[PDB]
């Protein structure tokens, strides 16, 4: 998944 | 491999910043990475635009998700502008790179540090700062107003920051929040405990460009  | 490594007093890191209500961790962490290296050889300290990285990196999900390791790669491939010719606004938009004109900074590659190895993290952090991740969704790390974070926290990595020094026992990290957090936008986590993953999962996946 992507880092926010 | 000094007993102490601070790049601040080394003239490598600039003032602190905030991503704001923008989930853009990743682009900020990067700008600091590239930045560091850029000043390590040339002897010229610069503030590059993260906003650009947001609007340009479609591989990342801008204002809410990304890969500190796309950003860098991106730069090396293309480049990156100043934070003046592309100041941060906080909202992802149309790539201005091209429209902005000639690039100002452009690296010569990106490499990753072998996950789960402090010994390895340091070395690289010794040769030049690095982009590192961890658990911030933390309710403690969220409240940190100065100290040495031990926890509690988890292994559910989901926020990217930057390491700009370490000590015999504390690792120094630059946060993408205001200077109204931790110790003036800075936070010291503890190393050497056995926790391979590293407290808050700070040893999961780290990175950095290359420069000749």
């Amino acid at each position: 998944a992507a880092f926010a | 491999i000094p007993e102490y490594v601070d790049w601040r007093q080394k003239g490598a890191v600039t003032p602190v910043k905030n991503q704001g209500s923008c989930g853009s961790c990743w682009a900020f962490s990067a700008v600091v990475t590239i930045e560091g290296i850029i000043k390590i050889r040339t002897g010229n300290l610069n503030q590059y635009s993260e906003q650009e990285l947001l609007d340009c990196d479609r591989r990342s999900y801008g204002c809410n998700g990304g890969y500190p390791w796309s950003a860098l790669q991106l730069v090396a491939q293309y480049g990156i502008h100043y934070r003046n010719t592309y100041p941060y606004e906080g909202v992802q938009r149309y790539c201005r790179s091209r429209e902005k004109g000639p690039y100002a900074a452009k690296t010569d590659g990106v490499r990753q540090v072998q996950p789960y190895n402090q010994g390895a993290l340091l070395y690289s952090i010794a040769n030049q700062p690095v982009s590192v991740v961890l658990q911030a969704a933390g309710k403690d790390f969220q409240l940190y107003r100065g100290g040495i974070f031990v926890g509690p926290c988890g292994n559910k990595v989901d926020h990217a920051v930057a390491a700009v020094g370490y000590g015999p026992n504390y690792i120094l990290i630059k946060n993408s929040w205001g200077t109204g957090w931790g110790e003036n936008g800075y936070i010291r986590i503890k190393r050497g405990t056995g926790n391979s993953y590293g407290v808050c999962g700070l040893y999961t996946s780290s990175f950095y460009p290359v420069k000749n």
